[PDB]
């Protein structure tokens, strides 16, 4: 069940798009 | 320099002549069978367009006789052992000349000159399918040769026969018994059989055409069942059919918490229905079943994403009779007119949720707590600062100023602000009860300030992109705290020296902090939300630090009990000072994995327990 | 309910007659330039793609006859003065019937009869572009205006002159001054007067048609400056010329780390290069093939196939590939079983690439390892045959417990110098190597005479877990061979054990005395730990204690329990602290903990009453 639940983590570089404009 | 060969020295001397553009239907066939249609099995559903565009015909042409209305469905008659696939429509059927001019000519469509006699585009052109002429031919990437037999609803009408192996060349002739309508016999090729079978035909169908207008029957049975609720009016429909047309295009067990019937025609004809799930989104959840529909069709784009990505977690169904369509009868990508559906889409779903908000606290609150997470991700995502706005609108969040269990939005929250502050100031935490006694928090506590609290993750990055509400700028506690301009000052000093003697690596920088009253020590750095995050992503992917600065807290007792601890334990002492740079460290949400510091935890308690 | 009106009951009566299939020209037309192509910009990607096969066609009539070859080049001219655009080559050319053959005629093309022509199929077979004929209407999608003048190559041509406004019908003439080969003027549409600018076209070429088989100048500037590296042997191309091509392909300023320059025609024709950078991978590269396809030096624009697997998305390069199957719109069909063997072999070519670097250079694949492990990791989770499961997973290195640190392992070599007849591979996940050996779970696996692999990096054990076997042998993490796998005195522990299953009976179900443990005070059990660990982080604390089961061990020799027995009666409030934090304490070394911040309070709160003394 766990192990086909397959974690999308998508948009992974969108929060780190996000991060840049701060710093 | 520059090398050009163009030049304007020519001239037209001949005489010209005229000539009309040709077309070698071999190489269109060709075309058609083998380099149009990506999948196999699309060609009866165009078949099936057909049959639905023939009765469709026959409607209007009754309600141009307004005479009574016969029985009219589409039958499905599978084969194997012939290995032959028939497609029977009632509709208004085509004379030995129409199935000519028709069948026999390439990009030649009978459904646009009767769309061309119609004189109101609202009567049929709505429903009528055909629109380039080609559709017909389709059933050649599977057909060895192709029988129709055609008798017009005229009365007077005879029965015709139409041969068509695929090569160019067709057929016709005088066909007995033929009842009215059009039955299309496929003789299936040697290596497309699967469509010989009665499971792939009723998948294929309910797949793309399920939602026909009229009804449609494979091998004898119905698997209609079910009308396109997504095209009456709102108030007919009934939340019982809402719930099984929820069921059918989710695939689902259970019942639509939200449902939206969207239909307007100004700026573009949209007939769109959405549904959010009861249940909470699953993994997999994390084309969104919210599939296009053109005059009741499958469009099967599932690239463009005509609903914006974190608008995924809503089930549904879109039609739409202007978008415009390959040849393959496939969505146009990056197209104006889709572009301007997604956004007035996004907008009206954007609308919707806050009314929902405004006409159900609880419910809303419930479904924020289950869908958060997809609003969040689409403020991550965005990237006009009016939509940021209009999604962070659809944002609950607890503050301090409130009792605990109850939620509010950003807007109510800056109209209960004071009218001189000009900022909005927010604390994440994994719980209320850490929220309330994070050292964070309390360093605010001398203010009377509202803070909100955030508790489920990436709120921090949701409120550092949004950036603005209001026009009114979002400042985290410990970003205030870091801009913001009983252990006496010289024995301070003292064991300060040497907390940065044992800390110069760690802490770049300590100071002292006066707005303490139960955490010893707090670690503040200047980009505390972003530093948070990257260090989480750093952490999780290996991809392309930080300056933390330590405050103490002169009154607590663990700080004080150091000035006695170095003159007896100096090696106990820097255990706990170290002990006490990791706590501050975890509070601040910027410590690594904690396994390493359990060790050096052990090794404090072992002898820091050595008087009992 | 089961009823039909299918029946056999027709038959033909009257004499068969015979017809000839025909074609409405003006809805041809009208469905070419308004519903074939998604990009409007694709017109001149068609014509400069005509351009390249003419003079192909024209090299072909220089070398059957062995003559001189002149100028073959291709000409973008930009006039946004009159808003036309010029696209001209000194090609073979046309004549009368071949401009009214050709260009009059709706999905015929010359290419295909020159091609029949060849009797080899050798030579300019995989070098023209032009299959369907349809490609030069395009060029009615931004042209209310199309005037050619086209003269042949052959020794005593005339200039021809060859205007259409897209209508249907088109008007031809002779011509004077005409060059030999075929200059096509299109005169922009109001709304598409976009390619009338330099800007515009440049975007277009550098999009579609840099690697065209003959020089392209724009408004008088060559603007292709760079061959195709990937049509000739790989011993031909030198670092130099790959290092240029990996830089203008991943639009990236650095050197590629490795290099693979594929070239097979038994399956299918795939002529691949293929890089993976020097750099660490980017922010970006994590998200989604970064790999362009190529049919006959022309750009197809896919985007959404995936022609590549999604995990190894990490390299920058092209495919180029004569058998693919192309829709009207010169887009690559989806789904094509074609595309998905072409798929497979790329995935298992890279693959084994990925094997022989690893055997050539030991420290150079270790770096890449430690640089583009989570795509790794994320195709073995991704996975669904077992088959590709393990071939991904022989590119994994984790460094073991019996060799030095900072050495790393494959499962392969771990593999082959296990004992006799144990079918068991034993991980253990840590921060690091130096907690690795200080885990608590490894100190008690020390019983055991055997090599277990270390664990680093984040999504390790989720992906150890998803393969699951490798070389027929099972994966049991430390922590469920501790689980499966079946001082003080007895007195003192037994009432110490009831004290603390009754203060911590929600969180904790199961209290139990380990002997194996030296260093550490507590230990963390679960059944399903790998699943537990990843599943935490997916979904107070008794409500994880629910579906945890978090089985507590207790080592009697440990310093904390040992004074746990003067302390639960001298002062039994801090016992209750003590506790708490040792519970606390095993939780986060067994990776349990959602976040630490909640133990904050508890532990500066026991540290003030537990250090008052001193
Ligand atoms: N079963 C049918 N009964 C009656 N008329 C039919 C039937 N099938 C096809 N026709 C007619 O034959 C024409 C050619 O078929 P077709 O290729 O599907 O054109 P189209 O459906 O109108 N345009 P398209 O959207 O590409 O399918 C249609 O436009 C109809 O006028
Ligand atoms: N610039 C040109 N010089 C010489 N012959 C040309 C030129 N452009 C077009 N032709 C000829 O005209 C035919 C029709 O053009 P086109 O529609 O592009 O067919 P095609 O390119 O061979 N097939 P496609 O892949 O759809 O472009 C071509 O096949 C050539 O024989
Ligand atoms: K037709
Ligand atoms: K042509
Ligand atoms: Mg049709
Ligand atoms: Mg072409």
């Amino acid at each position: 069940v766990i192990k086909d639940l397959v974690p999308d983590l998508s948009n992974f570089y969108a929060q780190y798009k996000s991060i840049e404009p701060y710093l | 320099p520059l090398h050009s060969i163009i030049s304007s020295t020519e001239s037209v001397q001949g005489s010209t002549s005229k000539h009309e553009f040709q077309a070698e239907t071999k190489k269109l066939l060709d075309i058609v069978a083998r380099s149009l249609y990506s999948e196999k099995e699309v060609f009866i559903r165009e078949l099936i367009s057909n049959a639905s565009d023939a009765l469709e015909k026959l409607r209007h042409k009754l309600v141009s006789d307004g005479q009574a209305l016969p029985e009219m469905e589409i039958h499905l008659q599978t084969n194997a052992e012939k290995g032959t696939i028939t497609i029977q429509d009632t509709g208004i059927g085509m004379t030995q000349e129409e199935l000519v001019s028709n069948l026999g000519t390439i990009a030649r469509s009978g459904s646009k000159a009767f769309l061309d006699a119609l004189q109101n585009q609202a009567e049929a052109s709505s429903k009528i399918i055909g629109q380039f002429g080609v559709g017909f031919y389709s059933a050649f990437m599977v057909a060895d040769r192709v029988e129709v037999y055609s008798r017009s609803a005229a009365p007077g009408s005879l029965g015709y026969q139409w041969l068509s192996d695929g090569s160019g060349v067709f057929e016709i002739a005088e066909a007995s018994g033929v009842r009215t309508g059009t039955k299309i016999i496929i003789h299936l090729k040697s290596d497309c059989k699967e469509f010989s079978s009665e499971a792939r035909v009723r998948d294929v169908v309910t797949k793309y055409s399920n939602f026909v207008s009229f009804p449609l029957y494979l091998n004898g049975r119905r698997m209609n069942t079910l009308q396109a609720i997504w095209m009456m009016d709102p108030k007919d429909v009934g939340e019982w059919q809402h719930e099984e047309f929820y069921r059918y295009v989710a695939q689902a067990h259970d019942k639509p918490r939200y449902t939206l019937h969207y239909k307007t025609d100004a700026p573009l004809n949209i007939r769109s229905i959405f549904y959010v799930p009861d249940m909470k989104p699953s993994m997999f959840d994390v084309g969104s079943s919210v599939a296009l529909y053109s005059r009741k069709v499958l469009i099967q784009t599932k690239a463009t994403d005509i609903l914006p990505k974190w608008l995924r977690f809503i089930r549904g169904v879109v039609d739409s009779e202007d978008i415009p369509l390959n040849l393959s009868r496939e969505l146009l990508q990056e197209s104006a007119l889709i572009r301007k559906l997604r956004d007035v889409l996004q907008q009206r779903l954007i609308k919707f949720f806050i009314d929902q908000s405004k006409k159900d606290a609880e419910k809303y609150a419930k479904f924020f707590e289950d869908y958060g997470l997809f609003m969040r991700e689409g403020i991550v995502t965005a990237t006009e600062q009016e939509v940021k706005e209009d999604i962070a609108k659809l944002l609950r969040y607890e503050s301090s100023a409130l009792p605990s269990g109850q939620l509010t939005s950003l807007s109510e929250y800056a109209s209960r602000m004071r009218a001189g502050t000009r900022n909005i100031y927010y604390l994440c935490a994994p719980n209320r009860h850490l929220a309330e006694h994070s050292p964070y928090y309390e360093a605010m506590k001398k203010k009377d300030t509202e803070v909100l609290f955030c508790f489920e993750q990436f709120d921090e990055l949701t409120l550092l992109h949004l950036r603005e509400f209001d026009k009114k700028k979002l400042i985290s506690v410990e970003t205030d705290i870091v801009v913001d301009h009983c252990l006496s000052e010289k024995e301070t000093e003292e064991l300060m020296a040497w907390m940065r003697n044992v800390l110069g690596s760690r802490v770049t920088n300590v100071k002292v902090t006066l707005r303490l009253d139960t955490h010893p020590a707090m670690v503040t750095v200047l980009e505390m939300g972003a530093a948070r995050h990257f260090l989480r992503m750093q952490q999780l992917a290996k991809t392309q630090l930080l300056q933390p600065t330590l405050e103490i807290n002169p009154r607590h007792a663990l700080i004080k009990k150091l000035n006695q601890l170095r003159a007896s334990e100096p090696g106990l002492a820097q255990l706990l000072v170290d002990q006490i740079y990791e706590n501050a460290m975890i509070a601040a949400g910027l410590v690594d994995d904690p396994r390493a510091m359990v060790g050096r935890l052990n090794e404090l308690l072992v002898k820091a327990l050595e008087r009992h």
